[PDB]
């Protein structure tokens, strides 16, 4: 569950870059 | 394992789009 | 004739020697030589899409010094 939360956090941050 | 794969795919898609 | 880069999510970059007409399947074979990863376990991503094995680097407009992104699959 921690791995999943870390990946979703990265996805949200990448969606901020675009 | 399956959900990790799907999120990794999304990340790679986004990284490759940002580089475009 | 040219080199391209393959980047993992773990911060690794792999350099491949390729031809414009190389198929994605052949690219995955080249990755297997560098990493030991069987091609059926490789997803290659470029320009926001997963790359199909039958097409070539040229078909996907992958050019010299382009970067592909590798994700493992099961
Ligand atoms: C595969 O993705 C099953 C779900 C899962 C959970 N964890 C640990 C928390 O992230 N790893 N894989």
């Amino acid at each position: 569950k921690q791995k999943i939360a870390a990946l979703k956090y990265k996805i949200a941050a990448l969606k901020q870059k675009i | 394992e399956q959900e990790i794969e799907e999120l990794e795919i999304e990340i790679a898609i986004l990284l490759s789009e940002i580089e475009g | 004739s040219m080199q391209i880069f393959v980047k993992t999510l773990t911060g690794k970059t792999i350099t491949l020697e390729v031809e414009p007409s190389d198929t994605i399947e052949n690219v995955k074979a080249k990755i297997q030589d560098k990493e030991g990863i069987p091609p059926d376990q490789q997803r290659l991503i470029f320009a926001g899409k997963q790359l199909e094995d039958g097409r070539t680097l040229s078909d996907y407009n992958i050019q010299k010094e382009s970067t592909l992104h590798l994700v493992l699959r099961l």
